[PDB]
DNA sequence: ATGAACTTCAAAAAAAAAA
């Protein structure tokens, strides 16, 4: 199912016209272009980059599929229109001589052997002209923007005839045929069978084809090469018996998944989704929808794109799947393409580590509040950053929260400290860093790194009976009251005693209770103090004793307990009514 | 060759340091994705029983073919010579090139994954350097300087399994003296294998089931549960082994296998 | 017929394909079942053949990128130094795993005197029942063991209940005909796993 | 949620206050500054310098009091929790500066509930 | 090189102050989660011992890896251009390169370095490797916050008023470390590391908290260090119970501990009478 | 340059007021949650150095690290533009400038500063590293409420014409605070710290606590200093019993302290005479 | 005759903030 997903999407997408290979192609970027007329002259070295702020190296442009070169001898194999500049020009920029002129001696030699074996085309003479001149080649290294070209170490260098426009050499209608006969004649004549992909006939696809957009360069995903890795005798390639009707089209598949919109990174692992078979569609749906409903691989993958995305942007929301998105979580080792993630499940299933993230993550809120119910995780982030979401810790931050998040992980304790740091240095709890040090305590009662406690709830809680939960709200109130009491305030009891609070409380409660009365007194409603009074009571009644210090645990709850009350507090006819039934 | 069937139980902790961290996300120790417990792969012990061997034996007839360079620095007739002249094709196995079923040598000795009885807590305890190695992009004109990650764990007794077959002892060479040593090594090897990322690792329980058939009397699952490896009363979290209850069993097992306590 | 259970904490049914990263099978290799009914019990007279699998508990991936070496040992280099030939395979393992194979056995044409097939299916149910096995049963690896136990019916629970997830071609059992006494040369017939109901049903040779 | 038998001495020195500014509330509803909104700013280290005053003013806000009985209830529960109170120290450590405030608001929440403090008259 | 196996058990504590804290943490040492005993690594010992080896030295044939103005590209460049230029057959030159860096440096012939960079000269297992610390009972965190008076930058809230800037200062009452760590023979022989060097080593174990000193750190001294020599380089009984037998808990009736006047250190040195020995250099 | 090692054991209390007070905790100075000895940062003892120095110096080569408007990037700036404005290769520049910043600021020679902002020019380890100070008797907070009759701002204002603005100012009984401290010899000969600097560091020491006063801190005083001066830069003895043999505890049956004549200053130099010398500068 | 070293294959990736 890992690689008969692949070819089942891809017979899909070469049905329903969405720009892809056609037996024995690839949409290979080849940055600069080479133009001719019809018997050599070099005209222009055009340049069909220019699109993100890294300059890529130019256009995917529909050319024959590289034969995969890699040894000693490389100069041997060489493709057919389209290759490198060593095996265009014969100039090496870090290779010298002899070693790229074999490049393009051979690269010579299978333009002749092309031009022989298919004639009178008008486009294959000129480049065969061309490559055997010694003069318009020199005459290219001396273009108008040759210079950016061998800055950019691989520069594959595409042959295109003048009266086409955008038809390339290798894209002609001849070209086209001889392309899609090498991958039915010589490619037809390996091994028998058994394919794994299909299962049916077809021949053994011996060296697969490499994949751009894992590693350092484009790597066969399906590559087995070792004294070591061989199978039953099998020496390479035979050891996955797969034919080249799957290898090719499974390569391609991964080429164009891997450069468009499909591509997107799950938690430093950039990941290809892509629909699995859709419904046949019902009637009433069908019967508006045109063709009809024509099993599209790239379609409905924005539902869990955006999922992934609203992580990251507070968006989400609870999916009903009966929809399979594929998700290949393939990941760069040192040249071999590792997957990570493999879920055939709609994004309902795909979504339960997103989920059980952001109940875990659900935290108090009043009525009109700026903060989302589901809070952005570079937002979530910048609550424990210095003061932009930029000095992160690129390890254990925002190189590991957004692992442990996408995957229903443990929350590290760096959380726990982190939020710390930044609630007793900011001397406030935002919403952002309650609901983070909320999620790690149930995720670690979940996963047993935590055994006194218990798990939190979305509202207050009013029991608990822990020995940081109870003076968390005890703060809380005592910071309302405070607030009650003074309007205008700038030095809050907060921002003057929560640095020890948190850590010490026989330190700061020594002298909170003391100042409490006075606020109370201070209150212009006394019915307000009294209740503020009644409700501290009910606080404090959980707590048998002061701790000398609180356990870095018992500061994440002191936090949470902190952001509840004040919460309860700030609601609509929340405390009133508590006050009430008693 | 030996004659009998052994499937212990190993049981071996970690006090402080990293045991086997998984290269997926840098460093940190293998945690089960789901429940939190360590899984420390088995290949970490068989390298360590290797350099055990590597460090005691240093003679022929004991080497370690799979050996270290910055540690120590017709068709059966190959095979039965790197069986004999060889400890490790013994004891784990061997893949000469030119044998025979492909060229295989399963070996006697099968260990298993150790999963971690308590879940176990990946502390992340970044460690900075005063010096960097190559010219870094950011090592500019002040304190050349370079942020470290080396994860530890409190505790997690990582339970071993163990499956050792005369059957392949009989093809491989493991005689009894090689099955003493590598006990010799399931008991000392902890207090030879250690570095500043390891940290302090011990041999707990070396619980060996000796079966008097060479097939082996006994299920796996069953003398598993043999030796319950459970968390104490009054203790909240393991921390050392008097956090832990490690119950023997051996009242169903009188008949004919041998219950050897090796190691604990 | 069997019914031998086969249970684990975890597994490693490498696929053909991904050997460099050993992604493992979505179910229990039916070669895989078949090494596992031979390391029970095996002959040079009983050829073991897997009829049907069915799948006791959920399929759950669990990634764990592994170490391992990438060149063989032979009489040539008379060392290896894994610090010279290191390879970060990942393994994509499958996190508690349950399967009750059933299956049978024929007679291979070296037969010998001993032909007789109850005497072979006594020895077996015993080797099941009592824990007996020529080798250690492996998940797919043989860093992962196999709890087995032989059921005479059903004695576990099963979350595959309804119609699930296809997993294409898998791995059936390599053609090992051409191969002389001890197998070199083979090659890989596979089949299709129809749909996974509740217990897939192998297509024998 | 009251420990009367904890032996602490800022248990029993908390839910002394605690009555005491009880009995204060209940002379008069209309008060103002009641003693916590003086007193309690140094009960917890200075005990023996407000507590002097506080027992000098405890049998005159007694007297204050509508009902009789409710006067002979506090004192009862007033001399239950000194019992622990072997002695009125000069200061409080700082345990025993939390256990002051533990014991106050234990105290006052134990005391301002329907159907308890009469209980535990009842039985004595 | 030394032929015996020592097996110290190094004790020490912190008066007040910040000792191995915590970068993934802010300020904060390492402490355990779940119970609350504080943790120290090895790698501060190391670099207590190195700090000591290189105010306690100045010479040739024992390097004591230079900081800060020290790339490690550098030195190993600067080692490679010695006796094993080119004529080696890069095999053996990585281990010629490594024994004349171990007969050279003293870090990489007592611990280990890496000198796998650009010109690779092989790794050093390393013969003593040390352990992270930790304590017995649960430690507290102080978290002293102190102020300064005058601003570092130009800050955006630093307006006309005082230029200060706050923090935090992280403080540790108490907390005597229960340090372990072992030293082999077979990688000693191969280093170099000599009788010499282990005892310039335990010099610098036991006299390297009176040097080492710094503001976040405060005051660390050493109590006891019971080293257990043993006889042979094979192995006689299990580290664990061998450990186990100096155990350290509490006194009488007390909550924590503040001094040496709060700790029981049971030595009960008698079933270690076998093949091994016992003695004490900082305790 | 100095060569030897000092182990002072400085020795100062409080009569009425907050000395080392704590933002993290409102307006009280530290003191230990478990039982209840009050501490002491080092910070307030090197911000009293500095004062005295500034009022008992004025001259150049020895600056004093300015106040509040003192941006610490500035004074980095007008550093650099000396004698290594570029033309020094940037690595061995930033040495210069630490070495031209160490024999122009007494700050940064005696004690350090952070000097890694904009300019880069390394950071200075530093010879003379005291501790965080901790009481012995544990100390009480007297916390004296104190009022005032005028407002602040406007807004905080009562809506009549009673403007009052109370709040807490915490004082303390007693509580002679045991503090530590020890002196290094490398880092001194980097950063140029003579014996004219240790003398004036020693003098500051001792007068700090006549000058530097307010009405927060109240009345301090220093009451002894016994620096323990060595004899080379080696390791003699472990720091630990040294500094345990000036102990200091109760008198006779007394439950508290008051003043001097509650103490019992066991002083009693008897096995320190090996290598080790003894200076009395405060007591 | 065949296994570790060598020599060649391409010259990465970026949004992760928002109601």
């Amino acid at each position: 199912m890992i690689l008969h997903a692949l070819t089942q999407y891809y017979q899909r997408k070469a049905e329903s016209d969405g720009g892809i290979a056609q037996e024995g192609f690839e949409n290979k970027e080849i940055p600069f272009i080479i133009v001719i007329d019809k018997q050599g002259n070099f005209i222009q070295l055009e340049d069909t980059r220019e699109l993100k702020v890294k300059k890529k190296v130019g256009r995917t442009f529909l050319v024959p599929k590289g034969l995969g070169r890699s040894g000693s001898k490389s100069y041997e194999v060489s493709n057919l229109l389209w290759d490198h500049y060593g095996y265009v020009l014969a100039y090496a920029g870090e290779k010298g001589q002899e070693q790229a002129d074999k490049q393009h001696a051979s690269f010579t030699a299978k333009v002749n052997e092309l031009k022989q074996a298919l004639p009178d085309d008008a486009g294959v003479t000129a480049v065969a002209a061309f490559l055997s001149s010694a003069e318009e080649k020199s005459k290219v290294m001396q273009a108008a923007n040759w210079a950016e070209c061998a800055k950019v170490k691989g520069c594959n260098l595409s042959f295109r005839l003048v009266d086409e426009a955008v038809d390339l050499v290798c894209q002609s209608k001849a070209v086209r045929e001889y392309v899609s006969q090498a991958n039915q004649t010589q490619s037809d004549n390996a091994q028998k069978g058994i394919c794994l992909v299909t299962g049916k006939a077809a021949p053994i696809a011996r060296l697969h084809n490499a994949v751009k957009g894992v590693n350092a360069k484009p790597a066969p995903f399906a590559s087995v090469n070792l004294s070591a890795f061989e199978s039953y005798g099998k020496e390479q390639g035979f050891a996955f018996p797969i034919g080249e009707q799957a290898m090719f089209e499974y390569t391609t598949a991964l080429n164009t998944l891997l450069a468009g919109e499909n591509r997107f990174r799950i938690g430093d692992v950039t990941t290809v989704c892509w629909g699995a078979k859709r419904t046949p569609l019902e009637e009433s749906l069908a019967s508006m929808i045109n063709g009809g409903g024509k099993d599209n691989p790239d379609a409905h993958i924005d539902a869990v794109k955006a999922l992934y995305k609203s992580l990251y942007n507070g968006q989400y929301c609870k999916p009903d799947g009966e929809d399979k998105f594929y998700l290949l979580g393939l990941s760069p080792n040192s040249a071999r393409i590792v997957v990570r993630f493999w879920h055939e499940t709609t994004v309902a299933a795909l979504s339960e580590s997103i989920a059980a993230w952001y109940d875990d993550l659900q935290m108090v809120r009043g009525e009109n509040s700026p903060y989302p119910e589901y809070m952005p995780l570079p937002r979530l982030l910048g609550n424990l950053v210095l003061d932009g979401k930029m000095e992160n810790l690129p390890s254990d931050l925002i190189a590991q929260i957004t692992d442990a998040a996408l995957n229903n992980r443990v929350l590290p304790v760096s959380l726990l400290q982190a939020a710390l740091r930044r609630n007793k240095a900011e001397q406030k709890i935002t919403y952002g860093r309650a609901s983070l040090l909320k999620a790690y305590i149930n995720r670690a009662i979940r996963a047993g790194r935590l055994k006194n406690m218990k798990e939190l709830t979305m509202g207050l809680d009013r029991n608990r009976q822990d020995i940081g939960y109870v003076l968390g709200r005890l703060f809380a109130v005592l910071e309302k009251i405070q607030a009650e009491a003074n309007p205008g305030l700038n030095a809050t009891i907060a921002d003057r005693y929560f640095g020890s609070a948190s850590s010490t409380p026989i330190a700061v409660f020594g002298t909170l209770m003391r100042l409490l009365p006075h606020h109370l007194n201070k209150l212009e409603f006394e019915g307000r103090a009294v209740q503020l009074q009644w409700e501290i009571r009910q606080i404090l009644e959980h707590c048998q004793r002061f701790p000398n210090h609180l356990n870095l645990e018992q500061q994440g709850l002191f936090a949470i307990g902190y952001y509840h009350e004040t919460q309860f507090l700030f609601t609509k006819d929340a405390l009133k009514n508590l006050f009430n039934e008693a | 060759t030996i004659e009998k069937r052994y499937d212990f139980v190993f049981l071996f902790d970690v006090q402080d340091g990293n045991p086997n961290g998984d290269p997926d996300a840098g460093n940190l120790p293998r945690i089960d994705p789901q429940t939190g417990e360590g899984l420390v792969t088995d290949v970490c012990l068989k390298r360590k029983v290797r350099n055990f061997i590597q460090m005691t034996q240093n003679d022929e007839h004991h080497d370690i073919f799979i050996r270290e360079k910055g540690i120590l620095n017709k068709t059966e007739a190959a095979r039965q010579y790197m069986c004999s002249r060889y400890y490790d094709i013994r004891t784990f196995g061997a893949v000469m090139t030119t044998g025979k079923n492909a060229g295989q040598v399963r070996g006697p000795v099968q260990l298993t994954f150790s999963r971690s009885i308590d879940p176990i807590m990946t502390l992340e305890h970044s460690i900075t350097r005063m010096a960097v190695t190559n010219e870094k992009d950011a090592s500019e004109t002040g304190d050349n300087r370079t942020m470290g990650r080396k994860f530890t764990v409190p505790y997690g007794l990582y339970r071993c399994h163990g499956f050792i077959s005369t059957h392949f002892a009989k093809q491989t060479g493991f005689s009894e003296n090689d099955l003493e040593l590598f006990w010799q090594a399931l008991v000392n090897m902890f207090d030879h294998d250690h570095s500043a990322a390891r940290g302090q690792m011990n041999a707990r329980g070396l619980y060996v089931f000796e079966h008097s058939n060479n097939l082996g009397d006994a299920p796996a699952d069953s003398l598993f549960k043999r030796i319950q490896v459970v968390k104490k009363d009054g203790v909240e979290v393991v921390r050392s082994f008097d956090d832990y209850l490690v119950s023997v069993d051996d009242k169903n097992l009188e008949e004919t296998k041998l219950l050897r306590k090796l190691g604990g | 017929r069997f019914i031998l259970e086969i249970s684990g904490d975890l597994a490693c049914f490498t696929r053909s394909e991904l050997k460099v990263e050993r992604v493992s099978y979505p179910v229990i290799t039916p070669s895989a079942a078949r090494n596992i009914l031979m390391a029970i019990l095996w002959k040079p007279a009983i050829r073991w053949k897997v009829l049907k699998i069915e799948i006791l508990k959920p399929i759950q991936w669990t990634n764990i990128r592994r170490n391992e070496v990438g060149t063989k040992m032979s009489e040539r280099s008379g060392s290896l130094y894994i610090e010279d030939n290191r390879q970060q395979r990942a393994s994509m393992l499958l996190k508690d795993v349950a399967y009750r194979i059933h299956a049978d056995f024929d007679m291979t044409s070296e037969a010998g005197e001993s032909d007789n097939y109850v005497k072979f299916a006594e020895m077996f149910k015993r080797r099941a029942k009592k824990g007996q096995y020529f080798h250690q049963p492996y998940l797919g690896c043989r860093e992962f063991p196999c709890d087995f136990r032989l059921l005479e019916k059903a004695e576990d629970g099963l979350p595959l209940e309804d119609i699930t997830q296809d997993f294409g071609f898998m791995l059936y059992d390599m053609d090992f005909s051409k191969s002389d006494p001890r197998d070199s040369n083979n090659a890989e017939p596979m089949f299709y796993q129809c749909k996974a109901v509740n217990g897939v049903i192998t297509v024998p040779p | 949620g009251l420990d009367r038998n904890r032996q602490d001495i800022g248990y029993v020195l908390g839910r002394l206050f605690a009555v005491l500014e009880k009995i204060q509330a209940e002379a008069n509803p209309g008060l103002n500054a009641t003693i916590a909104d003086r007193y309690f700013g140094s009960a917890s280290s200075t005990p023996i310098a407000v507590f002097g005053t506080l027992m000098r003013l405890l049998p005159h806000h007694l007297n204050k009091l509508e009902f009789e009985g409710r006067a002979v209830q506090l004192q009862w529960e007033i001399r239950q929790i000194l019992e622990h109170c072997q002695r009125f120290p000069n200061h409080l450590n700082l345990e025993q500066q939390g256990l002051f405030a533990i014991g106050y608001y234990h105290e006052t929440q134990f005391l301002f509930t329907k159907d308890a403090l009469k209980n535990l008259f009842n039985e004595a």
